[PDB]
């Protein structure tokens, strides 16, 4: 057409619940939905391709997006081209996106790309063991909410139980080592309040090879299989070169073994933007015959 | 050895000085 | 005089505006960090009523002060209970001190003394602590200037005369007089006394005892009833009483708290009277334990007069700190609620609790109340425990791994079921991640092809066939036979249990039921091994036992073409 003629689809009494493929095909093309939209993905089996073969087309919605209960789902970015949550109709709640249980969701649409404005009502993220912060607080703020100071109801605690986003990196400094006993240094770390350093955690794991990864164990999938040491925070000096680099000297090691060790700082929240914490690299140390 | 050595440490970043200086740590607290 | 208890007074002469009309002190006297005192403040203060100074004192960085003759100068003894680590007078970094001055200093019951970095302090020698102090091994006195010149008829020791001042001199009287006291003639004082006295042979003129003090006669031991108090008085059984409402009784002394193995007994520290119990009360009637720290708050208290919160937080699991603390608990008068247990994976650390009387309650009348415990599995193993409830419901929400199994085998063991509790238990919350099908399916009959595998299992039916919604067939690549159960989460390696599920066949013929069902799946590959179980998919209801059945898993191969 000459102007916009997107294909309007309009939904039984304003909600349409996805639960699979066949759910999914009846939007296809739907480049405007006149509704609500509810995916309820069920099954460890990923549809991922075949929602984005049918719902990648919706760039509008009139009503609320919740994503409750999707156990495959890993990302929506199968809205590949969702750009307008209009919240016409809201959750319960005055809700305009929830997300809620989902258990492998790790990512919402990939911000450094998309973007998805949402005209009215809140969001809503809880139990959602993937999904990062960082990735739920970057909606809130392209989706104009934090724009319109809209009070989202996302607790910290439900979501990204699983993940880990410490931009900062520590690096250490000094690897001693002994038959039994491995001291370490790590780099001074302190959040811009000194105080939100609750202190550090070391975790070390006795590695057969170098392919040990952090979020294996942390992980619902794998259990835990670190040593969680945890660690005091250090006596602040006022002048910041004269930090000395906190440390630990773990104890009842096993002769010349490998250890796969990092650590990582146990930072409070901090309301906002948060002041973030820190965490090291997997190192390997042998110990000592 | 590698505990005297985190010994000095602790002190030097815990504060947690031997109990002979622990006389010492009171007046650093104290004001 | 009066009784004054420790004081910490520091840059504060206001403070200090109290010790005018007092005597003793059951405590620690701190005055430092005294910047602006002068000479001149000094000058014009002076306190010759303190006698004894049960702690210790300490002087820090008092400025302006040159001479202590004039502030304190009828000190004699010290005490020296509670020592500053190991010590029983701290003089450090005293830029304007002169001299002690403390010309009336006899004996030091216990402790040492602590003399370092004290500039411009003279007269340091010529103090004899050996007939002062006990153990002079102790002392550290070290860095201070004594060229000073220490000018002094005063009686010399092991030879050096002992002054304090140039116009005092140290009290040094014969052998004879070793401990008792000594006049300015030369004779002892009575054989109870200390220090010094007024007159000489006499227990009712002294105002040092190294005993008891009572009624001015000082005393060797407290008689009954009077109870020992702090080793220097003797107080009564009513004084030290009311002292404790705002102290029990052990060994013929009311003393603050019981030893190791006593307790209080409703004062006299006693451990078991007939059935022991002890009562823990608490603020507004709730405790939250979160920690260990607050466990240990509630160790032995075997009867608990509130509410308990649970709220252990973390991967790390603190069951068997919870059991050393909380596990004597076998009463809680209030409600019961866990919140928020991310690794508690069980009740069963409350070892012996029997009973939640429930006589406070959550809101909502909840006597027991369980909610978000992410990895509650189990609450007590009610094969053995037993928990009654007097009154108030039971609660349980979003309790992923805490099948209803055990749930409703509490509603019985709780009396709540028996008094038609209407039991908030979200149906859909609680077990979800765990499939607890207690009954067995059996693979009748198991074909298989090159690209499908036919199989069929007994049949099964519950009480009510109708309570059958289907079943479910769970099949999944296999090409180690270890996979494990399925645990509501499939498994941690990348290959997942497909799941189909599978309308319950004809309720047909005789009662035996001669109609084993069967599922013919057809996406599959050559060569390849596949583990299949499956499961049924039934109603549940208050019949309270349509748990349904599940199959073991099974390692089914299809065959092999080119």
């Amino acid at each position: 057409c000459l102007g916009p003629c997107p294909k309007v689809c309009h939904l039984l009494e304003g909600e349409k619940t996805i639960d699979s493929v066949t759910s999914a095909q009846e939007l296809r093309g739907c480049t405007v939905i006149n509704g609500s939209l509810i995916i309820n993905i069920r099954g460890g089996n990923n549809l991922a391709a075949e929602l984005e073969a049918n719902l990648g087309l919706i760039e509008e919605i009139s009503g609320y997006l919740k994503i409750r209960r999707s156990y495959a789902l890993v990302s929506l970015s199968f809205f590949r081209k969702l750009r307008l949550i209009r919240g016409e109709t809201l959750e319960i709640g005055n809700y305009s996106f929830y997300a809620l249980d989902n258990q492998n969701l790790r990512q919402l649409w990939d911000w450094s790309k998309h973007n998805l404005t949402i005209t009215q009502g809140k969001l809503f993220f809880h139990y959602n063991p993937k999904l990062c912060l960082s990735e739920i607080h970057k909606m809130e703020e392209v989706s104009g909410t934090k724009g319109r100071q809209e009070r989202n109801d996302i607790a910290l605690k439900t979501n990204g139980d699983q993940a880990s986003c410490e931009n900062e990196l520590l690096k250490f400094s000094y690897i001693r080592t002994s038959f039994d006993k491995i001291l370490l240094r790590w780099e001074p770390y302190w959040p811009p309040d000194f105080r939100d350093l609750l202190g550090f955690m070391l975790f070390y794991k006795e590695a057969p090879y170098q392919n040990v990864t952090e979020f294996d164990g942390q992980d619902a999938c794998g259990s835990n299989s670190w040593t969680v040491v945890d660690i005091d925070p250090p006596l602040r000096s006022n002048d910041p070169k004269s930090q000395n680099h906190p440390g630990w000297l773990m104890r009842g090691l096993k002769p010349w073994t490998q250890y796969a060790i990092f650590v990582k700082t146990l930072v409070t929240f901090s309301d906002e933007r948060r002041t973030y914490g820190a965490k090291s690299d997997i190192i390997y140390v042998q110990t000592d015959a | 050895s590698l505990e005297q050595e985190w010994a000095k440490i602790e002190c030097e970043v815990y504060g947690k000085c031997p109990p002979k200086k622990a006389y010492y740590d009171w007046f650093e607290r104290q004001l």
